[PDB]
């Protein structure tokens, strides 16, 4: 006859969770936690307190050295993080080549604080005319020039030898920049600088450069044929930097003091602000998430989950739920 | 099943029991019930959380990418740094792939040793003073009411003081 | 081995056994035989194909090396370029020995798991009805011919049909 | 425990037992003491030195980071150049880290797997001639003097030569 | 007495596969699956469809520029893979730079299909003669020069400026190649040149090029202590390269039309062609396999196993076969 | 009645030793084994037998061309490996730029033994004076040189056009340094060198250089305002570099014999020497260690355990060991 018994057994509920193993997929399961992120918000947010610079249809180089399609940004002071599109259409709108353009865009994503200070006044320039311009470097169809630098040219009929210092008064570091002009013939060279034979010299405790144009006939690019080539170089503390010149002397008007280096970057992205906060931002868009991992773009920047290829990634924690 | 147990031969699992993982249902004259074994339920929660929280630990520290920027004569180093960054990438989805699915398979072979090893507390507290039926559950030889039951949860069942009854009633399906 | 079956208790395997992994030898009055079971060689089928597909496909995106040339003053990204190629040759030579050494004992216990968790299916299922021998083999206490022993084999094992039968031998060694 | 014999039915283990890892304590009419089962003793230490020496060798070749100098204008690939040799440093920490956790885990359930395999030696030898406790110990149903147990440990157990002596005994408990 | 009995037991057979775990090594086991591929044919074969361009004893810059020593490939526009020596000997007959080289060779990488066009026709050296050639640029013994490319000389004694243009009318990208002659004395340089002081500027809308000779005292490769350094550069869609000269120029009769960019490579191998077809090659020999690893070269190109420095891997399936 | 009784038990200790798990930590365990080196001796040791370069507050260019403030190492020859401080104070007295520098350096961490060899002796300059020397690079407070580098300076009131060379007889490969000066000013050009405008160049069978000095206005560094930049190259056996001059040549006198390469190593480190030995040396100490691995400091030499950044590396080897 039945007596009293007792039993074994084991949870189960109405669940549909599945995890995986390496002998066997969509396992069942009892209780699962899924551990990667696979949502953003698709938006260019802040960063915490601070606004990112989103140079729109500008580039580095165009914002600057002050191209003036990019008259929005000649003022910019505090970022969190820069965005600038795959193919900017707006860079050095007079043809030509910025030197070590990569390695300053790299110094640049170490930067989130500038402040844009007049170190040569056009005043100075007493003897030479500042008024050089161009129709590639147009504004509202009538021929202008970059903003922060200047084109001098022969004040009568003469170019007298140029030679001016800045000394960093400041206690920050400051990235100067200058150029070259490369007219297409020995005609035109006399027109714009009277003198014949060129230099350009800069020179730092560090630095030593000697620049000379180079007039040789090339392709037209926005009309031109000319070219224009530009340098940078970071004036320390209580250093001077010290141009020399006789002709094609691109100036520099203005230096952009360095107040403040952290970590940052510049994304390449399409999108526009979105006006709104994240502590974790991608190019594609921000994520607010407290999983361990994330699968939406490899490029961020802030405190985020780790980067993983996985389209799925769950534990199982509860025991196989029998149907 | 790894341990024979969970859709072993305790074949299919309670949607009845619900405050635990683990657990018994008893039946007995004054009644039934479904109750969690709340000390392997608890052990086994202690574990999970842990191995949880020691994935996430051993990922907090990771290779993280940046942008980097080459012109069109350095090829050749934007080549190597593409390589270079997606070699990690590679290798961490692996890492945390790989782990996930071992992880996974190391915790439903937990639950089910922890069954069986719930199982075998029992049976090894009873043994000759009630019968195995090989469906995780234990005839009683003697009378088990909602008090003698709760010994055998608790571990603190006293053997001789059911042994002479029990004997009697097992060696009676014979004589 | 981790579960005592496989060359533990059951010493030694079969030669005879052919059709498959896991399987039974019976010996009756009617005569003898092996049999493989089926059901749990097909699971362990199943199983080990899954492995074996699963950990080729975790591998099938990796880091594959190319070939890049350094001048004479270059030598600082050419070193840098050939550690980091090594790197990864490295880290996936690790990756796929220690993935093979570490799922190769996972299988090899498996296999054991299997064998005793169907020795368990047999022994719950016969019980009292037959004397387990500490080799693997069960000596029945009742008679069992050539269609009863295929009804333990499929699991379909009508206890209460041969349990009086059982009794009365399993008592006779006695009074 | 994973195989519920250490920290489990085996409650606590014997600080008196010494010159091995598993092993029995007597007591008869002669007398006590511990001896370890050196079978399963040696077995558990080329297993687990071999385990070091491979986790050791798989390890023998990783990656090794060596200094390069970079000048002012080269931050691009000096940065490269610190995120990939901290990458390797990342990626093999973990390895070694997660390796080490993994095969503890797998080592302490082997000294648990020992243990039960062990006692299940034992069980299967005796079946009907001795009474399991569910401690860990064997209450003989006949006589075992210091020559007869170390039949056991050996594993050279004759069964019948005791079985009718254990039978009169085990049946003397009920009639 | 004896009754009826059921056993449970477990496979075995006559097999010697082993394989191995963290705890025990030489594991003989009932059935195992080798996932590693540890042979290959040692030949280099063509990969699917297309054949290679082995190169033999010439390098990327002897064929490109058309050593004398390389004729076999005057005329090559196909390929799947580029094979090179380790150190082929014709290269730059005459002894000289070529400028980015390296990333030439990369550049290429990423070509399988070129056609070699005639871009400026000797024809049209009208007051220059066409004629340079040296000693080291010598075919059967009897001096010559690059196939594709021209030696201007003095005619008569003048050489009057150069100035000419070529347009890409394609719609294919044109790797253009030229170069600069460097002599040993003023003497030697009028006696070529006549032309005492001397610029090749090259201009398209990116490049923006001077070479000026350099007249130094160096030590003697294949006699001669002179040297020729070459440069390249690609000239876009609809775009103009623009040669000035008055001395040392070494022109381009013949540019590379770039048809097909594929994924491709270039191997170092000491082997000869092998007359075979594979979907991966090694630099040592090609692969037919469907293992998922194989250990025999890292460097391959194709739809290849994954490589490990392994000797052995091998995967249990059955399980531990007793004796 | 109670009868005989056997058991099955495990051992157990009083150790405290623990042992972490993935699913439990701080598990007290009866053995375990510690995998992790955590201490060094915190010298800079001999490397076997062989004791390293210490270049104190030298750096490598400091030491290769002979700053006088660096005489100690006038005649080393043979090392382990090198080490140089974070910021060495003593590199190029004379203010200037070392070309090449890092690729140097590197060059230099595959080399274990220079011979220092005089190339061209000050005897060789019968009519230049070579007695240039600067208030930068000054000794005892009295103006001195570069030790290894020679300043050619007018004899009378001449300078000679110079063409000199010399022949790699040796069967190693020769590491030969020269410079060029740039001074302030022309007047300052003609009171060193007489000559107005001048050239250095060098040539071997691979090398073809053309320096130039570049006179502008500098910022001033150790009271000076002119700069030296130096230059180095590799003459192979049996080769000849050949230095043609009419100014501004700093000339070399001795030039370093390279007699044996080895795996080698530039450290940074504060350290000084630390008279003893050791097989395995770290950029802040020295490792005895049988440990597979370590987590001192990446930077190593020698036979060295595996670094990981990990604070704890242990290995459960016996069973759990219950109190
Ligand atoms: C190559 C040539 O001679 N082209 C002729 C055209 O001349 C150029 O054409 C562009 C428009 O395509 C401009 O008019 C150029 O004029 C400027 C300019 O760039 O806008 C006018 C500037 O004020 C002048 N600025 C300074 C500071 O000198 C600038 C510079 O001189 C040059 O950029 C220096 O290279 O040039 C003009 O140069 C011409 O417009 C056309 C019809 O007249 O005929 C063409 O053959
Ligand atoms: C340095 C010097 O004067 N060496 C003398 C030898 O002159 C050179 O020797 C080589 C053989 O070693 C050749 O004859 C050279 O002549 C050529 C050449 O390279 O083959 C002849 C070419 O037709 C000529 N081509 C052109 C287009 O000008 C070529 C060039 O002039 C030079 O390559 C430009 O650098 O030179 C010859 O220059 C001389 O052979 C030997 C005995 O006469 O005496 C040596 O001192
Ligand atoms: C820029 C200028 O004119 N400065 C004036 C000072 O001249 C320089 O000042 C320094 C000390 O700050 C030295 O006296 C310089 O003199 C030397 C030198 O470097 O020591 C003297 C060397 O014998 C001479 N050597 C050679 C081989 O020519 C060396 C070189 O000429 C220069 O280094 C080449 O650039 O110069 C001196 O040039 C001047 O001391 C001070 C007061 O007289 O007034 C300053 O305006
Ligand atoms: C696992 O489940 C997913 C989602 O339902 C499904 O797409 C996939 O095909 C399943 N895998 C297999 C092997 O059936
Ligand atoms: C800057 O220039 C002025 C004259 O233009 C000069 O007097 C002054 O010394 C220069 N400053 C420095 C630091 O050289
Ligand atoms: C394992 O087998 C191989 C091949 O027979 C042999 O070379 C090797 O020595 C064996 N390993 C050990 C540890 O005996
Ligand atoms: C090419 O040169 C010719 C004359 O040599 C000139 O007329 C023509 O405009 C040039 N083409 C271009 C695109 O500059
Ligand atoms: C593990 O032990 C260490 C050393 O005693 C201790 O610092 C740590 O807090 C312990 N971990 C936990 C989780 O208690
Ligand atoms: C070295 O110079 C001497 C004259 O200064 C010259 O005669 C000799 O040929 C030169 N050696 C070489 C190998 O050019």
């Amino acid at each position: 006859d039945p007596g009293d018994q007792i039993c074994v057994g084991y949870h189960a509920n109405n669940s549909t969770e599945q995890v995986d193993t390496i002998m066997e997929k969509n396992i069942t399961v009892t209780h699962a936690q899924d551990i990667l992120e696979k949502t953003h918000n698709g938006k260019l947010c802040n960063l915490n307190g601070v606004k990112p610079l989103i140079l729109k249809d500008c580039s580095v180089a165009g914002w600057l050295l002050g191209n003036p399609m990019c008259d929005e940004f000649l003022n910019v002071s505090e970022w969190s993080y820069i965005v600038e599109k795959a193919s900017p259409a707006n860079g050095l709108c007079y043809p030509g080549d910025f030197n070590d353009y990569e390695e300053l865009k790299h110094l640049l994503s170490r930067i989130n604080h500038f402040e844009k200070i007049k170190i040569i006044p056009k005043s100075y320039w007493s003897n030479h005319e500042t008024s050089g311009v161009s129709s590639a470097c147009s504004y509202l169809e009538n021929p202008s020039f970059f903003r922060n630098v200047v084109w001098l040219t022969k004040k009568d009929n003469t170019y007298p030898p140029i030679k001016v210092n800045y000394t960093n008064a400041n206690q920050k570091d400051l990235l100067v920049l200058w150029g070259i002009h490369h007219p297409n013939n020995e005609a035109e060279q006399k027109m714009i600088y009277q003198n014949l034979n060129t230099y350009v010299s800069v020179g730092t405790s560090t630095l030593n450069q000697r620049l000379v144009p180079k007039i040789a006939t090339r392709s037209k690019v926005k009309g031109l044929s000319g070219r224009m080539d530009f340098f940078w170089t970071i004036l320390k503390p209580n250093d001077t930097i010290n141009f020399d010149s006789n002709g094609n002397f691109i100036a520099p008007e203005y230096a952009y003091k360095i107040v403040k280096k952290g970590d940052s970057a510049i994304m390449k992205s399409e999108l526009e602000y979105g006006n709104c906060n994240t502590k974790c931002q991608t190019p594609i868009g921000a994520i607010n998430s407290s999983m361990p991992f994330h699968n939406i773009h490899p490029l961020t920047i802030g405190e985020c989950p780790k980067y993983v290829k996985s389209n799925r990634l769950v534990l199982a924690t509860g025991l196989r739920n029998a149907p | 099943g790894l341990f024979g147990a969970i859709a072993g031969f305790i074949e299919g699992g309670w949607q009845g029991m619900v405050d635990g993982w683990y657990g018994y249902h008893h039946s007995n004259e004054q009644g039934s019930g479904y109750a969690a074994d709340k000390e392997s339920t608890q052990k086994a929660i202690d574990g999970i959380t842990n191995k949880i929280n020691s994935i996430i630990d051993k990922m907090n520290t990771q290779f993280e990418a940046v942008g980097r920027e080459f012109n069109n004569l350095e090829r050749r180093i934007e080549n190597l740094n593409k390589k270079m960054e997606d070699g990690f990438l590679d290798v961490w989805t692996y890492n945390a792939e790989l782990l996930v699915l071992m992880e996974n398979e190391r915790t439903l072979d937990f639950h089910d040793s922890n069954v069986k090893n719930l199982y075998e507390k029992v049976r090894l507290q009873l043994r000759d003073n009630a019968k195995e039926l090989g469906n995780g559950c234990f005839e009683f030889y003697h009378k088990c009411d909602n008090e003698c039951m709760e010994s055998v949860k608790n571990g603190t069942y006293d053997y001789p003081q059911y042994s002479e009854e029990a004997r009697l009633n097992r060696e009676e399906i014979s004589g």
